[PDB]
This record gives C-alpha cells, sequence and structure tokens, in this order.
RNA sequence: UAUAUAUAUAUAUAUAUAUAUAUAUAUAUAUAUAUAUA
RNA sequence: UAUAUAUAUAUAUAUAUAUAUAUAUAUAUAUAUAUAUA
C-alpha cells in the first residue's frame, strides 16, 4: 500500500528546498580581534583609546 | 471442571450428549427436559458458586437506591402519567424504585407475592388515586419484567451447560478450538456479585419470575429491599453474556459493556439513561475506523449495470486499497467523548478507542472487531405506558418556516381550493407532481375491471382489525341496522367481521360513518420508541383508495419506487455493498417523523386540490367503487359562480379532504394504566402498515428531486459543487422507503469531494427541509444505513444487538399462548443465529439445549385434568435443525445450510447410507422380501429403534387447538359465508365465470379420471378460508387444547415405518460430491463480518458461491404466469398445479376450468393456457411441483449458477446407465440438480460438484411413480 | 557428552508502533488584568 | 453586564524534540525442551 499509495498520489511534497533569502549581508569572512588591546591606567596613558 | 461435577447426572449426559461425546438418544433427552421442568429456577444461580472469577469488576452498591415510586407517577385530567423527574420532558419511562410495598404473598410459593388484591379493587372501584397509581406502577413494571421469549435463567442455564465441558474436535483442518473461556468473562463475574445481595441462608433468591400472566416477585425481609431495575440489569448482562461467548469476543470489550450497563442500572430511570446513551457505540466504532496514515487492504468491485432502474449488480473484482482512498468525513470522537463525560465513562472511549487503532488496514480482524463492538448495545425490548407514548408522540406538529399565503387560492369548490398559476417553488413542483400522476389515474380502463375491482375490495380485509365498536355506534347512530353473527365463533373487531357487516349495504348511505373514532396500538421496538398501528375501518380503507392509486403510479413510475415492490428484500443488500465501496460517497438520509409531518395546512391540501384537478379529465359523470357523481358548487369566479357535475373520484377527494382537515380522531385504551381510556384528535397520519410507505416514499422523492435540480443549484456557492451537483438526478442518485432513504454521489473523477462541499451542501439541505417543516436528520460517516442493514467498504455488518438472544416483545400484560408454540420460537430463534453470522459449532450447541427444554410441556383443565407431552428430538431435525453426531459418524459434520424439510432428511440419510445398511445386516435378522432401495439388510426396524419415524411424523402434526362449529351457528356462518361472498362478487360476472369452472372442473377431474378430491384453489373458497382465519383468531376452549394432546400422543405412539411417498423415491437416488468448484471471490476479501476463517464453514460457504445474486440467466423464477390474483389463493399453489397438470398432458379445457376457476375470463385463459410449456420454465419453477423449494437460508447466497451448471444430473463417464432420465429429462433434471445441491449444502466444508451416481430402480420407474403421485394429489 | 535442526524463555542491539513524563510551537476553552465599543 | 483586541496563568487537543515503559519484527548470545546423527 505504501508503494501503490506512493506512486498514485504526487503531491507528497518533498521537493527540494530552492527559496532560500538572505537580508544580512553578503559576506563570509570575519574579521576577528584575536589579541586584546591592554587597558592602560597608570603609564603611557593616552596611547591607546577604545 | 467442578462445575460439571456440579450439574446433575442427566444434565452431565446432556453436556456430554452437546460437547459430541455421545450420540444424543430420546432417553436422555427426556431425562433433561424432565428435570429442568421440576426443579426451582434458583439452583441455576447456585451453580455460579463454582467459578474462580479473575475479572476487575466491582458492583458498587450505588444500585440499591430506591427511588420512591410515589413521587414518579399522579392523576390530571383523570388519566395516569408519569411526571418526569428531570425537567426533560422524556423521562417517561419506568422509575428506579423498590416493589416491595405493593406485595402480598402467594398460597403456593409463600416466598413470592403479587400485587394487594385490596389496592387493584380500591383501584377498580373506589377510582382512588394512590391505588390507580400504584396499580399501574405494577403493571408495567410487571410488563418490562415480561420482555422475554422465556425466563432469563433458563438462557443462563443453558449457556452454563454448554459451556460447562470443551467440544471435541472434528478431523477438520479449519476446526479451531474456542480461544475464549470462563472465569475471564466479566458479565458472569457481574452477575455472581450482584446476586450476592439475594441470598438469606444460601438460596440465591431470584429477584422476579416470570408467569404467563406477567411476573412475580418476591417479598424482602425488613432489612433488604428489591428495585425492579436489577432484574432489567440481570436480564442485560445475561444477554450480554451468551452474545458475547457466541462472538467470541475479548474479555476487554465485555468489560466496557459491564461497565456500561452497570452505570445505566446506578442512576434512576434505567431505560431513559440506556436510551439517551443509546449511539454510543456504532459512532465510537463503525463511523469512525480508517480515519489514519496506514490505511490499505482489498475491496469488492461492484458495478451497476446501465438499466439501473432494475438494481442489477455485477460483482467485477477487487481493489486495492490506499491512503488516496481513505474515508474524509471527520471522525466521531469528540462528540461523543463529550457525551460520555457527562456520565462519567470515558474509560470506555479510551479503551474503545485504543484497541480501535489496532486495525489500521481493513480485513477480516477490522470488521470482526466492529461487528463484536456493536453488539454492545442493550438488547432491552424497552416499554413505556402506553399513554405517556401517545402523549408524547402525537403532540408535535411541523413548523413551516414559510407558509403557503391564503392569498395564493383560488375559490373554493365546495371544499377544495386549487392552486393560482403563479405560485412557484416546491410546493408548485409537489402540485404538478401530484396532479400529472392523477391525471394518467383518470383514464384508465385498469380499473372498472371486475376482476381489479375484486382485488381492491378484497385488498381490505384480513384477520386483524379494529375500530368496530366505532362502526356499530355511527351506522347504528344514522339508523342503519347492521347485521349480527355473534354465533358464529368470531372477534367482532375483526376487519372480516364488520366487512361482512357491510356487504348489503348501498355505500352511499355509509358515508356519514367515515368520519368516526379509529382505535389504536402499541408495538415495543429494541433501540428506539415503540410503533404505532392505526388500523382503519374497512369503509375509511375504502374511501382513500384514490389516494394510494397516485401514489403507487408515482411510485412503479417515477424511481420505480425505490425498492418498495419488496419482491425480494435481498435487493438492498447489493445496493448498499455498491453504495459502500471506496469509488463512491454515499449519504444517509430520513425524515425525523414522516408521519407526524405530513399534515393537512401545508401537504395534504396541496395533494387534495392536486388530486380533484387531476381528475377532471374524465367523464364527470362515471361513478367510481359506487361512490355515484354529485353536483357541487363552484365559486372560483365572484361574478359567475354556478354548480356543476363531479366524477365520483373526485367525490371521494371532497370527503376525503374534509376527513384531513378534520384530523385523525383516535381513542386509546390501554390496559396496562388503569381506568383511563379517553379520546383526542391529531394531524398524525395513521402509518400502521406498508399501505402508508407508498405516500411517503413518494412525497420524499419529490421533494428530493426538486432539490437537487432547483433549490439547490439556486442558492449553493461552492463553483465545483454545482458542476458535481449538476448532471445528477434521483432515478440514478437516490433510493427511499417511507422515511428512510439513501443518496450517493456521482464518482469524483479519482478523488473525493472537499468535506467543505460537503457540509456546504449538507446544510443547504437542513435548511431546504426547514422550509416545510422537515428535520431531515441527515448524516455522512462514509457507511450505508438502509432498512436497518450496515454495510462498510462493501462488507455487510450483521447487528446482532437488534436480534436479542433472549429478548421477546410483547405488547399485552399477558402473553397468551400455548405450550407447543415454544417450537417455532425455538426455529425462529436459531435461524437469525445463521442469519447473523455467529460462531456455527457453538451457536448450534446452545440451540439443541434450547430445543431439549422446549421439547417438553402441558396443561390443565381449568377445573379437571392435566395433560402432558413430548417431542422426540428427531423432529428438530425435520423443522431444519442439523444433528451434532449420528452413531457411527463423527461430530459436527453438517452444515447450517441443510435444508428443512423432506429435503434435509434425504440429504442426512443419503450420507447415512452405507453404514445404516452394513450396521443393519450384522445386528438385525433380514427382512423376508427384498426392497426397493434396501437390501435385505432390514435399515428400518433399526431407524425405528432410533425413534426416527416418531420424530419425523410428531413434526407434522399442528401446534395450534382448532375451534369448534354448530348448526344455529352455521345459519351465521352460512350469514357470514354469503355476506362475505356477497362483498366478494359485487357483481355477477364474476360468480358466472367461478361456477362455470368449479362446474367444468369437477365435471373433467371425474370423467376425465385424473382424480376426485382434488382441493384446486378457486375463488368459492376464498370465503371459506377467511371464516376459518376469523374463527381462528379466537382463543380456544378447553376441550380443543386436550384434543391436541390426546391427538399428538397417539400420533406419537403409533408404530409406523414410512416416510411420505415422495421421500420413499428421493431416496432411490445416490448422489455424491467431488472436488471443489472454482471460487467466486478471492478469500481475502471480506464479504460478510464474521465469516472468516475462524467461522470456517460460513466462510466457504460464502466464499465459494459469493454472496451478491447474480441471476443473470434464471430470474429464480418469480415470472410467475397469473400476475394479478386475489388475496387468500396461493400463486404457488396455482402454478404448481399447472405444471403438474402440464406434466401429465391434461387436455386444454382442463387448464381452462381451472384458469377460469380464478375469474380469468375465457379469452385470457385461452391466452395464460397456451403460455405454459416446460421450456420457459425455471428450474425451482417447475421443482416446485413436488413442494422442492429452496431455503430461506439460502437466499443470501448466488446459488443459481452452481445450480444450472454445477450439479450434474448425468456425468457420462460417472452414472450408471440405468440412471439416465431420457426424454422425461425436460422435467426429471430439474428435480435431480435441486436433491444434488441440497446435499452438497447439507455438508460442512467447501462447497463440492454433485453427481447422481446411481438410482437403484430405474430412471423410468423413479419417473413413472412421479407421474402416479402427480395425478393422486 | 558433542554437533545440527525446530520451538519456548531471558539478555543485548537495531527498527516500527502505542502509552506516560518534560521542553518548544500552534489552536481551543476558562480565569485575571488592560484598552475600546454598546 | 455584554462584545472585540492584547498580555499573563491554568486545562485540553495537535505537531516536533528528549527520556522512560510496553508490544511487534530482525540480528546476536545464553538457558530449557523435542527430534536426528556420532
Amino acid at each position: 500500500s505504501k508503494h501503490l499509495s506512493a506512486y498514485l498520489d504526487s503531491a507528497v511534497a518533498n521537493g527540494p528546498e530552492l527559496i532560500v533569502e538572505d537580508t544580512g549581508l553578503c559576506t563570509s569572512f570575519m574579521l576577528l580581534d584575536n589579541i586584546p588591546s591592554a587597558h592602560l591606567t597608570k603609564e603611557l596613558i593616552g596611547f591607546t583609546w577604545f | 471442571e467442578e462445575l460439571f461435577n456440579a450439574l446433575p447426572q442427566p444434565l452431565q449426559q446432556l453436556s456430554l450428549a452437546l460437547a459430541g461425546e455421545i450420540p444424543l438418544t430420546d432417553h436422555i433427552f427426556e431425562q433433561a427436559a424432565s428435570t429442568w421442568h421440576v426443579q426451582p429456577r434458583s439452583l441455576t444461580y447456585k451453580l455460579l458458586d463454582h467459578i474462580p472469577f479473575s475479572t476487575p469488576v466491582v458492583v458498587p452498591p450505588s444500585i440499591y437506591h430506591s427511588l420512591d415510586w410515589s413521587k414518579c407517577f399522579a392523576v390530571n385530567q383523570d388519566r395516569v402519567e408519569r411526571v418526569p423527574t428531570i425537567d426533560d420532558p422524556d423521562d417517561v419511562y419506568v422509575p428506579n424504585s423498590d416493589i416491595g410495598p405493593l406485595l402480598t404473598s402467594l398460597h403456593t410459593i409463600p416466598d413470592y407475592g403479587f400485587l394487594h388484591p385490596a389496592i387493584e379493587n380500591d383501584a377498580t372501584t373506589l377510582r382512588a388515586e394512590r391505588a390507580r397509581c400504584a396499580s399501574t406502577f405494577y403493571k408495567i413494571a410487571s410488563s418490562q419484567a415480561r420482555q422475554v421469549k422465556l425466563d432469563p435463567i433458563r438462557m443462563l442455564g443453558f449457556l452454563l451447560l454448554v459451556q460447562a465441558r470443551p467440544r471435541v474436535p472434528s478431523g477438520l483442518v479449519t476446526d479451531q478450538p474456542t480461544r475464549r473461556d470462563p472465569t475471564q468473562s466479566p458479565a458472569l463475574h457481574a452477575i455472581w456479585q450482584v446476586m450476592q445481595y439475594y441470598k438469606v441462608a444460601g438460596v440465591y433468591y431470584a429477584p422476579a419470575l416470570v408467569v404467563p400472566s406477567g411476573a412475580i416477585w418476591w417479598i424482602p425481609p425488613p432489612g433488604k429491599r428489591n428495585v425492579v431495575s436489577v432484574q432489567y440489569l440481570l436480564t442485560d448482562l445475561i444477554n450480554l453474556a451468551i452474545l458475547a461467548h457466541m462472538t467470541d469476543m475479548s474479555p476487554t470489550l465485555e468489560l466496557t459493556g459491564v461497565l456500561m450497563y452497570l452505570r445505566a442500572a446506578s442512576s434512576h430511570s434505567h431505560a431513559y439513561t440506556l436510551l439517551q446513551m443509546k449511539s454510543v457505540f456504532p459512532a465510537l466504532s463503525l463511523r469512525s475506523m480508517y480515519r489514519n496514515k496506514g490505511f490499505g487492504g482489498k475491496a469488492p468491485a461492484i458495478e451497476w449495470t446501465e438499466p439501473r432502474s432494475k438494481y442489477k449488480f455485477r460483482w467485477t473484482g477487487v481493489t486495492q486499497l490506499h491512503d488516496g482512498l481513505r474515508p474524509r468525513s471527520p471522525s466521531m470522537d469528540v462528540p461523543t467523548l463529550e457525551v460520555l463525560t457527562k456520565y462519567e465513562l470515558v474509560d470506555i472511549g479510551h479503551i474503545i478507542i485504543r484497541e480501535r487503532n489496532a486495525h489500521p488496514r481493513h480485513n477480516h480482524d477490522s470488521v470482526r472487531f466492529v461487528r463484536d463492538v456493536m453488539a454492545l448495545t442493550s438488547g432491552m425490548y424497552l416499554v413505556r405506558q402506553p399513554t405517556m407514548s401517545v402523549l408524547r408522540e402525537y403532540s408535535q406538529v411541523p413548523d413551516i418556516k414559510d407558509p403557503i399565503p391564503p392569498s395564493a387560492w383560488t375559490g373554493p369548490i365546495g371544499n377544495v381550493r386549487y392552486l393560482l398559476p403563479s405560485v412557484q417553488g416546491p410546493a408548485r413542483h409537489l402540485y404538478d407532481t401530484w396532479r400529472a400522476a392523477a391525471r394518467q389515474i383518470a383514464q384508465d380502463p385498469q380499473w372498472h375491471d371486475p376482476l381489479n375491482q375484486a382485488i381492491m375490495r378484497a385488498q381490505y380485509v384480513t384477520a386483524r382489525g379494529g375500530s368496530s365498536a366505532s362502526l356499530k355506534f355511527a351506522l347504528k347512530v344514522t339508523g342503519i341496522v347492521l347485521p349480527e353473527y355473534d354465533d358464529s365463533k368470531v372477534k367482532k373487531s375483526s376487519k372480516i367481521y364488520q366487512a361482512a357487516q357491510i356487504a348489503r349495504i348501498a355505500f352511499m348511505l355509509l358515508i356519514a360513518a367515515i368520519h368516526a373514532e379509529v382505535t389504536m396500538g402499541i408495538r415495543n421496538q429494541v433501540q428506539r420508541r415503540a410503533r404505532s398501528i392505526m388500523p382503519l375501518n374497512v369503509i375509511q380503507q375504502a374511501i382513500s383508495a384514490p389516494h394510494t392509486l397516485v401514489a403507487n403510479y408515482i411510485n412503479k413510475h417515477m424511481n420505480l419506487s425505490t425498492t418498495s415492490g419488496s419482491v425480494v428484500t435481498d435487493k438492498v443488500i447489493p445496493l448498499i455493498l455498491y453504495a459502500s465501496t471506496p469509488p463512491n460517497t454515499v449519504v444517509n438520509v430520513d425524515i425525523k417523523a414522516c408521519d407526524a409531518s405530513i399534515t393537512y395546512n401545508y401537504f395534504l391540501s396541496v395533494i387534495c386540490g392536486a388530486m380533484h384537478e387531476g381528475f377532471e379529465v374524465g367523464n364527470a359523470d362515471a361513478a367510481f367503487m359506487g361512490v355515484p357523481s354529485t353536483i357541487v358548487s363552484d365559486r372560483r369566479s365572484s361574478v359567475a359562480p354556478y354548480s356543476r357535475p363531479i366524477s365520483g373520484l373526485q367525490t371521494m377527494v371532497q370527503h376525503l379532504a374534509d376527513l384531513y382537515a378534520a384530523g385523525f380522531r383516535y381513542s386509546v385504551s390501554d390496559a396496562f394504566s388503569s381506568g383511563n381510556k379517553f379520546s383526542f384528535p391529531t394531524s398524525t397520519f395513521p402509518s400502521g402498515s406498508t399501505a402508508t410507505s407508498t405516500e411517503h416514499t413518494a412525497n420524499n422523492s419529490t421533494m428530493m428531486e426538486y432539490f437537487l435540480n432547483v433549490h439547490a443549484p439556486s442558492h449553493v456557492k461552492s463553483a465545483s459543487l454545482k458542476r458535481i451537483l449538476t448532471d445528477m438526478t434521483i432515478q440514478r442518485n437516490y433510493v427511499c422507503q417511507g422515511d428512510d432513504g439513501i443518496l450517493l454521489l456521482p464518482h469524483e473523477a479519482a478523488s473525493k469531494i472537499s468535506a467543505d462541499d460537503m457540509n456546504e451542501l449538507l446544510t443547504c439541505l437542513r435548511d431546504y427541509g426547514q422550509l416545510f417543516g422537515w428535520n431531515y436528520d441527515i448524516d455522512w460517516s462514509d457507511t450505508a444505513e438502509y432498512l436497518k442493514l450496515y454495510a462498510l467498504m462493501g462488507c455487510r455488518i450483521p447487528n446482532t444487538s437488534r436480534h436479542p438472544p433472549v429478548g421477546k416483545e410483547y405488547a399485552a400484560p399477558q402473553t397468551d399462548e400455548i405450550w407447543p408454540s415454544l417450537i417455532d420460537i425455538v426455529i425462529g430463534h436459531h435461524l437469525n443465529g445463521v442469519t447473523d453470522v455467529l460462531n456455527w459449532r457453538e451457536w448450534l450447541r446452545f440451540s439443541w439445549a434450547f430445543a431439549c427444554y422446549s421439547s417438553r410441556g402441558g396443561y390443565t383443565n381449568p377445573k379437571g385434568q392435566s395433560f402432558s407431552a413430548q417431542y422426540p428430538w428427531w423432529t428438530f431435525v425435520y423443522l431444519g435443525i442439523p444433528p451434532i453426531l449420528l452413531p457411527g459418524q463423527t461430530p459436527f459434520i453438517h452444515s447450517c445450510y441443510m435444508p428443512p424439510g423432506d429435503q434435509g432428511m434425504f440429504s442426512i440419510l443419503n450420507g447415512w447410507r452405507d453404514w445404516l445398511i452394513s450396521h443393519a445386516s450384522t445386528t438385525l435378522p433380514p427382512l423376508r422380501h427384498n426392497h426397493p432401495v434396501w437390501g435385505l439388510s432390514d435399515v428400518p426396524s433399526l431407524l425405528s429403534q432410533f425413534g426416527v419415524y416418531a420424530g419425523y411424523h410428531a413434526a407434522q402434526h399442528y401446534r395450534r387447538p382448532k375451534p369448534a362449529p354448530e348448526t344455529a351457528s352455521s345459519d351465521s356462518i352460512n350469514q357470514i359465508t354469503s355476506d362475505l361472498t356477497e362483498y366478494l362478487f359485487y357483481d355477477s360476472a364474476l360468480k358466472a365465470r367461478v361456477m362455470k369452472g368449479r362446474y367444468n372442473w369437477e365435471r373433467l377431474s371425474s370423467s376425465l379420471s385424473l382424480n376426485v378430491g382434488s382441493r384446486v384453489p378457486s375463488l368459492f373458497d376464498v370465503p371459506g378460508k377467511w371464516v376459518a382465519a376469523g374463527r381462528d383468531a379466537e382463543k380456544p376452549p378447553p376441550s380443543s387444547v386436550e384434543d391436541m394432546f390426546t391427538s399428538l400422543n397417539r400420533c406419537i405412539r403409533r408404530p409406523t415405518h414410512s416416510f411420505s411417498r415422495l421421500l420413499e423415491l428421493y431416496l432411490r437416488v445416490h448422489v455424491t460430491l467431488g472436488e471443489s468448484i472454482p471460487l467466486a471471490i478471492d478469500p481475502d476479501v471480506p464479504q460478510v463480518a464474521g465469516a472468516d476463517p475462524a467461522n470456517d464453514d460460513h466462510w466457504f460457504k460464502y466464499t465459494c458461491l459469493g454472496d451478491i445474486p447474480s441471476a443473470t440467466r434464471n430470474y429464480f423464477g418469480e415470472s410467475l404466469f397469473v400476475g394479478r390474483v386475489v388475496s387468500g389463493l396461493d400463486v404457488e399453489a396455482v402454478d404448481a398445479t399447472l405444471l403438474r397438470l402440464k406434466i401429465l398432458g391434461a387436455p386444454p379445457e382442463a387448464f381452462i376450468a381451472v384458469l377460469n376457476g380464478i375469474g380469468m375470463s375465457d379469452s385470457e385463459a385461452h391466452q395464460i393456457a397456451g403460455r405454459i410449456s416446460l421450456a420457459n420454465a425455471q428450474l425451482v419453477q417447475i421443482a416446485r411441483v413436488v413442494h422442492l423449494s429452496i431455503p430461506s437460508s439460502w437466499m443470501t447466497l448466488n446459488t443459481g449458477p452452481y445450480i444450472h451448471h454445477h450439479a450434474y444430473d448425468f456425468k457420462p463417464g460417472i452414472t450408471q446407465p440405468s440412471a439416465k432420465s431420457r426424454d422425461k429429462s425436460i422435467w426429471m433434471s430439474p428435480i435431480l440438480k435441486l436433491l444434488c445441491t441440497s446435499y452438497a449444502m447439507t455438508v460442512a466444508g467447501p462447497v463440492r460438484t454433485s453427481i447422481v451416481t446411481e438410482i437403484d430402480g430405474s430412471a423410468a420407474a423413479l419417473s413413472g411413480n412421479l407421474r402416479v403421485w402427480m395425478r393422486d394429489v
């Protein structure tokens, strides 16, 4: 009955998922802070700015 | 099994016989029957002590909460009503009360009691209210207990006896032993627990005992009290226990039924509570089966032939099931569960649903499950006070949503008004339809034929009747002195009696009497309110003739009466099967109360006007049925009024409309209530018998047709629905009978209609019916309900609950019957268990036990002697019950389809032949001179030793006493006769015809010396038959009873050693069975639920032959030569005589005399006589000439082709040449084929080819003797 | 005693179905609060 | 007081995911019984 039901009705969906939409940014590479910058508060004040 | 040890010795022997251990014998047959009649019934309950139950059932003490009866009854307007407890006005049934306080003690049995003589006296004499209320309550409560074919305890005893020992296996490879076992049945355990309350010293006092005059009750001690509902609960439990065993259901389902009954019994009004939640089981199971994903299986492929009017169907293979074909309608779980929540029985639904989910695919198991669960509904014949019934049913009037405005009518025509042409709508459609039919009836020389006139007058007389008192009063009122014939001992209320009084009178003198009271009656039902019987008087029945005639024409000439020809009821079987197939969508409809909704203000006025106008085309001066034309005033023109003549038909309408407008005036005289007769009118149509089906079916068809073709397309919204709704017509899409109707949709192309459109369609139909006040009560569940038959996916489902094993209707306070009648009850009881497919082996065992108890009985003179008798068991074999085990054979080799009568005997002997002959030779000395069929071995003495002859002749004896004549009463007999003949022979031509025919006949029969004393059917004897029927309807005097017992005993004791001449000759034939025939259908496909490999024999018989009656060339002999006949005479006697004459080669004038003897004119007599020929006659048509008929049990099988080309009467390579029939084969071969197929159907297992192998005498000798016997009779 | 075959039972793994519990989503009903209208 | 909309809580139904239990089927191991061979 499974095969017969399968062969008789084609409205079983199972279609490939074609429509996929993105509203974000078309990029695949991320700029990454690997090593954080140090916070200076006693000496060398002003050399870095956040 | 210690229970087997508990049984007394004779019953132990009987149980062994039923189990197949030993061949049954008259000796043990009597010992068991005798001892049952002497021991107290309570011992049957005592047997229950020896069953170690292990079921999870608890009987709450809530049962013993008797509600006081005094508040459940009252009298107002001098009638005892029911005053329902709940606000629901329908709680009019027997309450739950303790009957105890109303009991005295009996002198015979001091323990049990009956009503106080003081109470009934005061209610009778003083008309005291409380006395009357108590009496009414006692009467109905007793009556409800009496609704059983016999005492339930006896049935319980039967069940224990058969279930006390497992049956011995046969040698058959399909003989599965029973899977179910005792100690697991919730019903029996429930009976045990509840009965524990009714013991004082281990005595088990029965709560009640049924008697011929009703039922008695046991006086409770001061501590206890007996509620009447308990007795009802026991009956339901016993009935369920029996049914569950026979249907072989799982204990879980039986558990649910027990809880079902217990919950109902706990609350007040046990009947009402059951009635409310009636349809729960079918809705849970039948209405919702395949609403899932894993659907599949095999289904029948049925095709409806092109001339659909003929209702011819063809089996044409099988269809694979798949998900696209699964049912579309919503399930029924939600409403049912919601209802069950009210009675806190949701567990039952959960259990049922969970169990149902185990059958996703359609097969034998699924339908078997459906059959079993649907068998759980209560099988009790509910009864209520007739006064409440009549007050509750006829108090309804239809509500019309758009009445015909008064300005829509013309001026009066004396009584009727014609309908203005400008008016449209369904009413216009109805008006035109009836008018057109009236026109066709108007000119029709079919009437005024004196023979046809005789048919109509004769149709009005039956043994029953009513309203005679009203008749005598009304005519005496108008100065008409009717005759009397009391000395002729016949009931006055019989329709025959009143008819005789009328015979002489000029008809028009009687016209004033039609406006007279009509008595009424009530017949109880199993699953609904009781039905009504409203017999009109003969005069009223005569006046309403035009209404019937037009209705008949509408039916027979539009949709061919939708099967209301009722020729064989089985034509609906293939119809519903086809209607339930996957490719088709079907909807079940039926008028809510067609009898109560047809009325004069809307319906009958339109019909009367149409008929009166429709009869205008015709001779204005033409009397009809003695009603002459008259002058009536026409007032259609306000400027030119006048008067003109109108034909008799119109005069009938004039009075008929007057009567309908006045409304029927009934008079109730219920006996169960006390001194409360009264009369009140109503618009409710009589609808007491099939004579009403014609009118309602006609109107049913008309409204449906207008809805389909006009109203629906103009009103529906879905374009797709419009597309499919069009191209649809009633003649090929709708059938009906009375209120019931079936609507089936055109095959949606490889698809199914949206449930959305269905809802739209069904909704509009409801509104359409609401317009003119018809509640259509439609439903859509992809099943077939028509005339109480159920089909699911082309498989028939026997609703066994509608045939309760223990229940039987009784409409009077007294059973009013004599002991021998019980036998016929047993026979009818057994057949239902065959029609419905039960476990054929176990059902047979139970049947014999029932027979054994019934086999014995007695009677006592009103003052004098007692009398007694009992039958040898072989009687029941002749009556149509297969034997379980013969000496020398193996048990359970005879199928239930074994034919009754001589055929069954012959088949049994034919199989039993060789063993008997050989055994007789060893045991007994040879007889003194050679025998035709036997050798010298003398088996007849052996048969007498088995008492076969005793049983064979005992079954032939009559079972109802005969009333005695008298000579002055014979002057009334002559007076009765004369008048009946006078009523029959209104004209003179018929009398001349019959007299000439009779005179010629006896002259020919004697002179030609065919024979003398031939009782040939003739009209002169029809009044004699009526008189005998009328006298028979009376309660016989005791002397007749004494004659019966004495005659029966003498017939038993008389030593005879011969069967009937026919059976003697039939034994000369030797028949053998070959291989199995080719199969009809795939064994996988189920066709009848329960006819499965488990229930092998039914499964074999159906599979081999196929169910669908498909006589493509046989027509089963329905083409009788005499289409038109008068009542009283038998067509089956007439054609038998005619064929017998034709075989005897009588001269043509013999046929002429016989035909003229039943009113046929000479010209048509010659025309009919010429048609008689051995060629065109059918196998059954010619075989019936020697009373070889088809058993009713076969009517559901396609036996035609088998009898045609599978029962070889002469196979060249097998038959001995001595058996060659030669030229007489033209009429010999059908007889042999009938004998062959009867033997083949007798044995169990698959159907095999049947072959005549030898006739001991030459076939010529057999034919010669047959011709002699044919000439003799 | 060993080997093979068949049947039954137990244990483990895989798959399907049903039931129960927990979480998420949707729908319906009930209760509470807010807003609008009558 | 009623109706409509929104939010929160509770109950019921349906779907998805996870866990537990039961039943069925398949595979592997062990035990018992029966049959055959040594």
